[PDB]
Parts: structure tokens; C-alpha cells; sequence
């Protein structure tokens, strides 16, 4: 069931904006509510174009399918506001509300730039648990990053920005589209720029969250002094990357050694992940949601 | 980088030099 941008409607009587809450390349997110009942939503607004139409349809179809799993911001909606003949048309996305923004703002407002890493194994179990919604639908993520995950006021966590997502149709099914953002691909993804016959597979998520991982250690991705084109050289070549710092837990380290293993093919599959004691032992959740709300409050 | 694109992919998202 893939959506028809010319059946979207404009939302006159429905949603109306309350305040701009983001801005980017990619359009604007605003806070909104429903006219009719009040509910809070997110509305990111871009306007129409066919040279970016294949990413809206994947995106909304992603959504569609996929966004009802609780750690995935959930769609509502989508309408398209339409403007006089000189003016561009804007499409509205409609959303489930994510209060506290992205993980990569909660890093940037903190003292030291650096998690707890009690917070970091919580959001990471979330992402997992995402992760492996998706994955067993045979879905490939492929930008998994600290910008893409975000925070509701109740230190919930949830999944964004599917426009660049992969549907394969067989379980071992592979892709070699070279795609995502630098820092954080994969050593088998990059491959694919030079190398006409690579493949990856869902694994290449799981390189992601282990750089996210560190993004919320230490402040920033590995290489993050480095040129992106220095970057995709040395990401192939180097060796693993490691947590600089030796007071984190011997379990911390032992799951990003377990996401980090640069031969794709020997990289724990995302159950096994879910099992490392860093993720599956948490008896602490309830304290630790608090900590973290009562932290994003504080950051303001 | 932050705006860095190198033919398919995002911007850079972290960087430049």
C-alpha cells in the first residue's frame, strides 16, 4: 500500500502550528496541536518537489508499516498545504511529539559532553529494541546516529528519519547502495563507493549504534577531527575504535567490542546483542528514566 | 564537516578540516 501524493489533502480545519521547534536542510518541525482535540504532534514541513519525492514515499511507507512499535515516533498523518501559483505547495508530516529533542542535543547541553553510562545502556537497549523491530521485518535503517534518535519529556526513545530506509523481501537478502553519513557507516557499506560487487546486510545498523555509542561516551563520533573524506579512508584500515577512557565498566567496553568487529560477517546478529549483559541487565530502569528527565529539565 | 557531500551520501553530520 504505497501512498499517492496527489490523494493528500490540505489541513485546513485539522492541525494548527504552535511554535517552530526545529530547522534544517531538510524543511522545519513545528509544534502542533489538533483543532479538534488538542493533542500535541510534531508537523515537519517541506515543500514538494519531484526531485525529492522517492524519500517522502519511502518515508511515509516505512512509517506506515513500521511506526506503531513504541521505541519508533509514531505517524499520524500527512496532508499537503497548497499555495497560490507562484509559491510551492508544503507537505506536512504529522508525528508523535518528542519533547526533549535528540540524543546528539542532550550530549551538546551537558557538563563534559559525556552520559552517564547507566543513560547510555538504557537509550542503547531502546535503540535495540527498535532495531530489532525492525530488522525482523527486513528492514535495514542504514543512518543510525544520535541525531536520529530522540526523547519524549518521559525520557522515552524513539526512531526518526526512515527516508534512505531499505525493505528487502528475503530474510538473507543483501543491498550495496552506498549510502548513510560518514562518521558512522559501516566498514562493508563504504566499501561499496570502490567495489561494485560488496554487500551489506542488517549488521551494518549494529556498527552504527556501536559509534552512537560512543558519540554518547566521549562527545563525538571517532575521527571527528578528521575531514570526511579523511574519514572513509581510515574507517576501513584502522583498527576497531575503542572508548579512550579506562573508568568505564569492563561490560561497557565488551559491548562496544561486540557492536565494533569490523568483519561483518563475524559481528554478533542483533539477538545476540540484545543479550550482552550491558543491555540485558538494567534493575534500575525506574531510577534511571527519572535521572534522565530530571536531567533534560535541568539542561534548559 | 557538518555540510560536507560526497556523492550519494548524507552531509557529513560531524566534520570537516
Amino acid at each position: 500500500d504505497e501512498i499517492d501524493l496527489s490523494a493528500l489533502r490540505d489541513p485546513a480545519g485539522i492541525f494548527e502550528l504552535v511554535e517552530l521547534v526545529g530547522n534544517g536542510t531538510y524543511g522545519q518541525v513545528y509544534k502542533g496541536r489538533h483543532v479538534k482535540t488538542g493533542q500535541l504532534a510534531a508537523i515537519k514541513v517541506m515543500d514538494v518537489t519531484g526531485d525529492e519525492e522517492e524519500e517522502i514515499k519511502q518515508e511515509i511507507n516505512m512509517l506506515k508499516k513500521y511506526s506503531h512499535h513504541r521505541n519508533i515516533a509514531t505517524y499520524y498523518g500527512a496532508f499537503i498545504k497548497k499555495n497560490p501559483p507562484g509559491m510551492d505547495d508544503q507537505l506536512w508530516l504529522v508525528m508523535e511529539f518528542c519533547g526533549a529533542g535528540s540524543v546528539t542535543d542532550l550530549i551538546k547541553n551537558t557538563k563534559g559532553n559525556t552520559l552517564k553510562e547507566e543513560w547510555i545502556a538504557y537509550i542503547c537497549r531502546e535503540i535495540l529494541r527498535g532495531l530489532s523491530h525492525l530488522h525482523q521485518h527486513k528492514v535495514i535503517h542504514r543512518d543510525i546516529k544520535g541525531q536520529n534518535v530522540l526523547l519524549t519529556e518521559n525520557a522515552e526513545v524513539k526512531l526518526v528519519d526512515f527516508g534512505v530506509s531499505a525493505q528487502l523481501d528475503r530474510t538473507v537478502g543483501r543491498r550495496n547502495t552506498f549510502i548513510g553519513t560518514p562518521y558512522w557507516m559501516a566498514p562493508e557499506v563504504i566499501a561499496c563507493d570502490e567495489n561494485p560487487d560488496a554487500t551489506y546486510d542488517f549488521k551494518s545498523d549494529l556498527w552504527s549504534l556501536g559509534i552512537t555509542a560512543i558519540e554518547m561516551a566521549e562527545g563525538a563520533p571517532p575521527l571527528c577531527d578528521m575531514h570526511p573524506m579523511r574519514a572513509l579512508f581510515l574507517i576501513p584500515r584502522n583498527p576497531a575504535p575503542r572508548l579512550k577512557s579506562k573508568k568505564w565498566s569492563k561490560k561497557f567496553q565488551s559491548f562496544i567490542e561486540s557492536c565494533l568487529v569490523k568483519n561483518h560477517s563475524q559481528r554478533p546478529a542483533t539477538e545476540q546483542l540484545m543479550k550482552h549483559p550491558f543491555i540485558r541487565d538494567q534493575p534500575n530502569e525506574r531510577q534511571v528514566r527519572i535521572q534522565l528527565k530530571d536531567h533534560i529539565d535541568r539542561t534548559k | 564537516s557538518w555540510g560536507f557531500i560526497y556523492k550519494t551520501l548524507k552531509s557529513s553530520g560531524s566534520c570537516s578540516c
